[PDB]
RNA sequence: CUUACCACUUUGUGAUUCAUGACUGGGGUGAAGUCGUAACAAGGUAACCGUAGGGGAACCUGCGGUUGGAUCA
RNA sequence: GUAAAGCGCACGCAGGCGGUUUGUUAAGUCAGAUGUGAAAUCCCCGGGCUCAACCUGGGAACUGCAUCUGAUACUGGCAAGCUUGAGUCUCGUAGAGGGGGGUAGAAUUCCAGGUGUAGCGGUGAAAUGCGUAGAGAUCUGGAGGAAUACCGGUGGCGAAGGCGGCCCCCUGGACGAAGACUGACGCUCAGGUGCGAAAGCGUGGGGAGCAAACAGGAUUAGAUACCCUGGUAGUCCACGCCGUAAACGAUGUCGACUUGGAGGUUGUGCCCUUGAGGCGUGGCUUCCGGAGCUAACGCGUUAAGUCGACCGCCUGGGGAGUAC
RNA sequence: UAGCUAGUAGGUGGGGUAACGGCUCACCUAGGCGACGAUCCCUAGCUGGUCUGAGAGGAUGACCAGCCACACUGGAACUGA
């Protein structure tokens, strides 16, 4: 919560 | 405090019975020995035995077979914090039948078996194998 | 804590005879004379919890005798709170 | 005609409850984000509990308590 | 007990529960009898539609309520007791149990005074800091606050929190021993009351040491820290508020019962007290362990064994002991 | 939700109804209810029974039958057994 995007 | 002595004595029996004790003590009273009386007339103990004046006391043979002692299982049903009052239809029967019920009638202590034929009801003390 | 002589004039005082130490209405009153002379002991320190605890059981103790008698006799109750000048 | 009762309805001031509200508080959830590495081994300053003060952040420090602390100190 | 769960602890009203004997009562309890418990349903055995579902005859059932009459062991009520539970008295016994009040002995710090000569201090190493206007080192007396080394324990007392120098004043409880005396007066406790570490809060004192905050020196990439030099609130006293801690045995209270073994502690009784002491009998308290218990680790006569009474609390983790 | 209660609780006497009754009215007593839960909130028609369950329980109240209440909403009487 949160990398490629998420 | 000791407010169920009549508990007390059951337990004894079954603390002693444990223990390989031949002999078992206690400050007595007349229904302890109405007890202890079904207990030989049922066939769980030998015999009582009253050494006493003011303050009585009843003593109990417990009886042994193999290593194993008599008293299977000794349980106090009915409690000054919970009374059990059955019928006759509703009396209990002990291990299917192989066991005694001692119950408190108004014609005396007796066997399930025997309330059941005297066809009466009461307070049911304790269940015994 | 209690003066002997108190403590034995007291019992032949309220108490049926001497040697009748036992008695209710003795223990009433051996009780009120503590409490009563305490009252000065707490009347300075204050802070003196553990001791006051001691007290609390006393009274508590005699309001549990006082009730006895009153269950009892009530004729010796009345009397002996009229008696010992409580109760109200 | 008149009186009593009394329904719709009118006024003032409270209570309560449901919805909603710019803005705001923490919470929860999101394979790989940024900062550091507090805890788990003696976690590299033994940890934790109550409380108090401080600090981007986990946390840091004082007082007392606990062993649910490793170690021949 | 450690999985969620024993209130930090006591006192106590209402309620629940209640030792032992006799008489009585007959409320609860038990027994029998009579009304009643609509029909349909369910269930049993049959009967009817070609079968079944469906429909239907009769019963059993409706575990209930009420009443009259009985039974009297247990429960309850009333009457009279009993003494083992509980409680008062008698002599002592041990004890950092409590509150109040003096004083003693080391030490730290500060001041004053002497010599002295350039160091002290601190660290992993350094520095800040204290001494070049003379410290530290160091010499003497005095002032003040805080706490009581050794004894000291594996101890003791207290409900718990907690309580250690010495001395004095008021005061709680426990326990042993003989008896004497009241005669079930008892156990437990929702609410209620009180006590309740340390920190914190108010007013006023007190303030040596130690020390949040804060400042400085270092460490580190950074270091709002660990370390070093300083140091304010606070710790101490008075009174009042605060009610929380891993307030722990993470184990509620009371009573009874169930093989042993090694100690500690404080009593009492018996042995020409003969002298190191011995052998009984209580209360309290460490350690190991049988059975039994337990998920196991472990508990184990101070149970977490075997029973009873009453209370408290738990019901997946998180959200949250938060919001209202 | 911890207090509720003025025709409130009782008595007397009038009146009232098919009928007992604070049902009503005047006067007099100061009561009546509540932790064995009054009051106040929220939900709900009840039972026979139905479903589940070994039972005890939990869940439920359509169809059948018994009972109650309601008839656009609030209120009211008349007629009449
Ligand atoms: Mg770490
Ligand atoms: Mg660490
Ligand atoms: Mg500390
Ligand atoms: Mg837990
Ligand atoms: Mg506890
Ligand atoms: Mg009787
Ligand atoms: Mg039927
Ligand atoms: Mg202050
Ligand atoms: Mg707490
Ligand atoms: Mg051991
Ligand atoms: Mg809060
Ligand atoms: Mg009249
Ligand atoms: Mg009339
Ligand atoms: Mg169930
Ligand atoms: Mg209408």
């Amino acid at each position: 919560k949160a990398s490629s995007x998420a | 405090s000791m407010q169920d002595p009549i508990a007390d004595m059951l337990t004894r029996i079954r603390n002693g019975q444990a223990a390989n004790k031949a002999a078992v003590t206690m400050p007595s009273s007349k229904l302890k020995v109405a007890i202890a009386n079904v207990l030989k007339e049922e066939g769980f103990i030998e015999d009582f035995k009253v050494e006493g004046d003011t303050k009585p006391e009843l003593e109990l043979t417990l009886k042994y077979f193999q290593g194993k002692a008599v008293v299977e299982s000794i349980q106090r049903v009915s409690r000054p914090g919970l009374r059990i009052y059955k019928r006759k239809d509703e009396l209990p029967k002990v291990m299917a039948g192989l066991g005694i019920a001692v119950v408190s009638t108004s014609k005396g202590v007796m066997t399930d078996r025997a309330a059941r034929q005297a066809g009466l009801g009461g307070e049911i003390i304790c269940y015994v194998a | 804590s209690l003066s002997t002589e108190a403590t034995a004039k007291i019992v032949s005082e309220f108490g049926r005879d001497a040697n009748d130490t036992g008695s209710t209405e003795v223990q009433v009153a051996l009780l009120t004379a503590q409490i009563n002379h305490l009252q000065g002991h707490f009347a300075e320190h204050k802070k003196d919890h553990h001791s006051r605890r001691g007290l609390l059981r006393m009274v508590s103790q005699r309001r549990k005798l006082l009730d006895y008698l009153k269950r009892k006799d009530v004729a010796r109750y009345t009397q002996l709170i009229e008696r010992l000048g409580l109760r109200r």
